[PDB]
RNA sequence: AAGUCUGGGCUAAGUGGUAAAGGAUGUGGCGCCGCGAAGACAGCCAGGAGGUGGCUUAGAAGCAGCCAUCCUUUAAAGAG
RNA sequence: CGAUGUCGGCUCGUCGCAUCCUGGGGCUGAAGAAGGUCCCAAGGGUUGGGCUGUUCGCCCAUUAAAGCGGCACGCGAGCUGGGUUCAGAACGUCGUGAGACAGUUCGGUCUCUAUCCGCCACGGGCGCAGGAGGCUUGAGGGGGGCUCUUCCUAGUACGAGA
RNA sequence: CGCUGAAAGCAUCUAAGCGGGAAGCCCGCCCCAAGAUGAGGCCUCCCACGGCAGCCGGUAAGGACCCGGGAAGACCA
């Protein structure tokens, strides 16, 4: 995940 | 409704009115009748047919008793043709005339364990542009938490061919009574030497 | 104001018998049979048939009127008979009999051959008039309706199959 | 076996020298055109002052194919190029001459004028 | 046939009937044929 | 688990067993006018006329725009 | 929040019907042909390409038609990684400055092994009151379900003509 | 869309009854299928063997094991  | 047990021989093309006609040659008869299914006894109408003589020293006692009630030689194969009560006790290629349409049932060629591309004509994945070891893979098999499962009858990999296949409405090109030969325009299921069942057509 | 209390005149010599939920009408041209509600009462008098309803509830009043006309239509059918006439119209439209069957020439690429059911007799006086004849009133009307349907009156022109007595109403075109 | 992107030589004196098929006018989604089929195409090369110029979207009928077409007598025929003749919406040739042999299939498909202008029907 | 929730008479030859559980308006004028729904 | 329990009534939509404005000869029960044997309502048998139509417009003369829709022989007839 | 991976695409389907086409209809300000509007209908079908990461949208050439939505904006333990979304760099802008910007620009580590459910296939076991070798009935399931062009009828019906 | 037809003297495809009517629904076509435990049916073969619905050994019609292979197949079948 790179939930930005 | 009428039928006969055959052997697939091979393919060729003959010439009829300056046209090339691909054919499959079938060694149909002769099929002696071994037993008759009646509505009084069994509940339906059919003929049990014999095909190919067999080494009498190869057919056990239960089967020999069966052949004796009909007074016939040992035959290699026994198959029923439903809704057919022929007059005689023997069925030969001459129940068909050239110009009639027939259906033929054989056992297709067996591909063993077949991938989804050969089994179901799937499209695979790309062969470049980053594709990462999915070149022949089925893709996605579902959705997410709803329904959270995989449909029955989902197209996947697995065994293929060596299954009963009927092709329907083939034109009988010629009949050669002297050799028990039956000619049929087009392609018939299975390999040369495979057993096939030839029936009068059902398409009107 | 009441159909079902109107007595039914019966001509000489027509037979009328009463049965459970049935009555049978035997006359000069044959015999019909009218199925009646058990809730009604068919009573035979001197050359007269009457129908009596048990209460004044709406189902009894509705079967009452219905039932009287059913008996009367059958008794007229076995004596006098029923018929319906059709006028064909058009520049190329005509018809003829072929045996007992009815062949129509009415503008298709083919003719249309109508066969008469049991109890129905066809007849073509002139190539443009057709008559349906039988004892059963409802059946004579169904046969006539079917024949008409094959080529209905045109909305804009006076061609098609018309009931005798049917008005010719048309609308313009430009 | 002509499909979109396929280049075709021009077997006539219309002025066009090469055309690029853009559509197979045979149904909703024919994959391939053969002999006797009509395509839509773009003129990619012309000779000057011809009846057609570069950048024209025209009609044409395929008269020769490198993929060999088969026949009911069991024979087949195969040409060295892929060639077509430019037509108008009445299937008639828009030029006055037809260069090279054409297939006999064009006759059945109703392109009789091209066939007669052809120097050899094979 | 018009299909709507407000089926009404349109002219004095319009007739409001009920057959097979549905309300209809039938009439000599074919534009006036109505069914509720 | 314990009533196919007792009596009066309603519903025909499986309504009951998920919704509104609004629409309806669904059905049952009330109320209030009108008209009627001074023969009504329906149907039918009838008569259904005329001066004759005027701005209108090559005519709209019952049956294109208008103008008021005037009289009448009459049991009644609309210059529709 | 001791982690429910986030756009689009590809692959693979499946469902709804407020139906884009094909089938059946009523009305028409429906002559014919061709349309408009509404009703029934979810069986099948619903193309290839240019541009942009795009969804969407416009455009080219077709078509019977080029439907609209749902399934974690269906589907990254199935793939991609163009976008978005760290660390480098730069432009416009803002800040004295350090730095900042759903503003732009170029680049940027996406994890061999499936335990249980589910799915595709294939066997082993026992059962079907004696034990066997054959041949079968079909409860119940699954597959399939599209559609166009030309000709004849007939240049007739219809229409001044087209 | 009808035929016949009241309630409602007329009218009404409906309340009693009867028609016509979709690429859709049922069957019909192709394939799987009696673990269909509701485990079906027909033809044919063996049979009452020896020791205290059970028991353990020798047999029956038959089957398996092994081996030569197979357009059958991952092994198995
Ligand atoms: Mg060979
Ligand atoms: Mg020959
Ligand atoms: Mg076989
Ligand atoms: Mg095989
Ligand atoms: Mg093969
Ligand atoms: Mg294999
Ligand atoms: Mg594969
Ligand atoms: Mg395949
Ligand atoms: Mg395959
Ligand atoms: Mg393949
Ligand atoms: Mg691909
Ligand atoms: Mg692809
Ligand atoms: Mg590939
Ligand atoms: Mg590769
Ligand atoms: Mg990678
Ligand atoms: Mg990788
Ligand atoms: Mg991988
Ligand atoms: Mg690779
Ligand atoms: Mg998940
Ligand atoms: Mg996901
Ligand atoms: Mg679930
Ligand atoms: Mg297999
Ligand atoms: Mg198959
Ligand atoms: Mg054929
Ligand atoms: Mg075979
Ligand atoms: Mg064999
Ligand atoms: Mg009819
Ligand atoms: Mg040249
Ligand atoms: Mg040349
Ligand atoms: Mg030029
Ligand atoms: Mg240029
Ligand atoms: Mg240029
Ligand atoms: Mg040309
Ligand atoms: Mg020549
Ligand atoms: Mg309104
Ligand atoms: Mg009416
Ligand atoms: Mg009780
Ligand atoms: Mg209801
Ligand atoms: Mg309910
Ligand atoms: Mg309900
Ligand atoms: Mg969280
Ligand atoms: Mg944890
Ligand atoms: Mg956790
Ligand atoms: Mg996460
Ligand atoms: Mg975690
Ligand atoms: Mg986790
Ligand atoms: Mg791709
Ligand atoms: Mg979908
Ligand atoms: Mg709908
Ligand atoms: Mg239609
Ligand atoms: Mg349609
Ligand atoms: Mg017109
Ligand atoms: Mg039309
Ligand atoms: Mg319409
Ligand atoms: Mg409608
Ligand atoms: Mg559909
Ligand atoms: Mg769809
Ligand atoms: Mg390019
Ligand atoms: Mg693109
Ligand atoms: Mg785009
Ligand atoms: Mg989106
Ligand atoms: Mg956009
Ligand atoms: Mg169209
Ligand atoms: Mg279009
Ligand atoms: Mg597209
Ligand atoms: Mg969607
Ligand atoms: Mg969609
Ligand atoms: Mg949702
Ligand atoms: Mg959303
Ligand atoms: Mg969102
Ligand atoms: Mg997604
Ligand atoms: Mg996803
Ligand atoms: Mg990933
Ligand atoms: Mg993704
Ligand atoms: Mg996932
Ligand atoms: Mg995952
Ligand atoms: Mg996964
Ligand atoms: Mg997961
Ligand atoms: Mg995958
Ligand atoms: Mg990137
Ligand atoms: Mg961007
Ligand atoms: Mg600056
Ligand atoms: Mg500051
Ligand atoms: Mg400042
Ligand atoms: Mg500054
Ligand atoms: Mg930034
Ligand atoms: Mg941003
Ligand atoms: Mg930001
Ligand atoms: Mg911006
Ligand atoms: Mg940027
Ligand atoms: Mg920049
Ligand atoms: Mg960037
Ligand atoms: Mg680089
Ligand atoms: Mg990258
Ligand atoms: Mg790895
Ligand atoms: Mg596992
Ligand atoms: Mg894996
Ligand atoms: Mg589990
Ligand atoms: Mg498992
Ligand atoms: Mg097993
Ligand atoms: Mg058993
Ligand atoms: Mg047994
Ligand atoms: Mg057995
Ligand atoms: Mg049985
Ligand atoms: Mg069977
Ligand atoms: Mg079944
Ligand atoms: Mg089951
Ligand atoms: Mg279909
Ligand atoms: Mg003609
Ligand atoms: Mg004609
Ligand atoms: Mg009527
Ligand atoms: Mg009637
Ligand atoms: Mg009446
Ligand atoms: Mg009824
Ligand atoms: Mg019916
Ligand atoms: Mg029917
Ligand atoms: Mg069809
Ligand atoms: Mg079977
Ligand atoms: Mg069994
Ligand atoms: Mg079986
Ligand atoms: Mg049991
Ligand atoms: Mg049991
Ligand atoms: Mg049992
Ligand atoms: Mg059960
Ligand atoms: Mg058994
Ligand atoms: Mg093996
Ligand atoms: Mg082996
Ligand atoms: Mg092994
Ligand atoms: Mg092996
Ligand atoms: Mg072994
Ligand atoms: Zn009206």
């Amino acid at each position: 995940s790179e939930a930005c | 409704m009428k039928g006969i047990l055959g052997v697939k021989v091979g393919m060729t093309r003959i010439f009829r009115d300056d046209r090339a006609v691909p054919v499959t040659v079938i060694l149909a008869g002769p099929c002696p009748v071994v037993q008759r299914r009646t509505p009084e006894k069994d509940g339906y109408t059919a003929v049990q047919l014999g095909f190919l003589p067999q080494n009498p020293k190869r057919v056990n006692r239960p089967l020999k008793g069966h052949f004796a009630k009909a007074g016939v030689e040992p035959v290699r194969i026994l198959r029923e043709i439903r809704d057919f009560n022929p007059e005689g006790d023997t069925v030969t290629v001459e129940i068909f005339k050239p110009g009639e349409r027939v259906d033929v049932t054989g056992t297709s060629k067996g591909r063993g364990f077949a991938g989804v591309m050969k089994r179901w004509n799937f499209a695979g994945g790309p062969d470049s542009h980053g594709a990462h070891k999915i070149h022949r893979h089925p893709g996605s098999i579902g959705n997410r938490k709803t329904p959270g499962r995989v449909y029955k009858g989902k197209k996947m990999a697995g065994h293929y061919g060596a299954e009963r296949v009927t092709v329907m409405n083939l034109e009988v090109v010629d009949v050669i009574p002297e050799e028990n030969l039956l000619l049929v325009k087009g392609a018939v299921p299975g390999p040369n030497g495979g057993l096939v069942i030839v029936r009068e057509t059902k398409k009107a | 104001s009441r159909i079902g209390r109107l007595p039914i005149p019966v001509p000489k010599g027509v037979s009328v018998e009463v049965a459970p939920g049935r009555v049978k009408v035997k006359g000069p041209k044959g015999e019909l049979e009218v199925p009646v509600s058990p809730e009604m009462r068919v009573v035979v008098e001197e050359g007269v048939v009457r129908v009596e309803r048990p209460s004044d509830e709406r189902r009894h009043k509705s079967l009452h009127g219905l039932t009287r006309t059913l008996i009367a239509n059958a008794v007229k059918g076995v004596s006098e008979g029923y018929s319906k006439e059709l006028l064909i119209k058009g520049i190329g439209y005509r018809a003829r009999l072929v045996g007992r069957a009815l062949e129509l020439t009415v503008g298709f690429s083919h003719p249309v051959v109508v066969e008469p059911p049991e109890g129905i007799t066809f007849e073509v006086p002139e190539p443009t008039r057709v008559r349906v004849s039988g004892i059963d009133k409802q059946k004579v009307g169904q046969v006539a309706a079917n024949i008409r349907a094959i080529r209905k009156p045109s909305a804009y022109h006076e061609k098609g199959i018309y009931y005798a007595g049917e008005p010719v109403r048309l609308k313009p075109g430009k | 076996m002509i499909q979109p992107q396929t280049y075709l030589e021009v077997a006539d004196n219309t002025g066009a020298r090469k055309i690029m098929c853009i559509r197979v006018l045979k149904g909703s989604n024919a994959k391939y055109a053969t002999v006797g089929d009509v395509i839509v195409a773009s003129v990619k090369e012309a000779i000057p002052r011809g009846a057609v110029k570069e950048g024209d979207v025209v009609k044409a009928v395929v008269v020769r194919t490198k993929k060999e077409i088969k026949r009911p007598d069991g024979s087949a025929i195969r040409f060295d190029d892929n060639a077509a003749v430019i037509i108008n919406n009445q299937l008639e040739p828009r030029g006055t001459r037809v260069f090279g042999p054409v297939a006999r299939e064009l006759r059945e498909k109703g392109f009789m004028k091209i066939v007669s202008l052809a120097p050899e029907v094979l | 046939m018009k299909v709507r929730a407000s089926v009404k008479r349109i002219c004095d030859k319009c007739k409001v009937i009920r057959r097979h559980g549905r309300v209809y308006v039938i009439c000599e004028n074919p534009k006036h044929k109505q069914r509720q729904g």
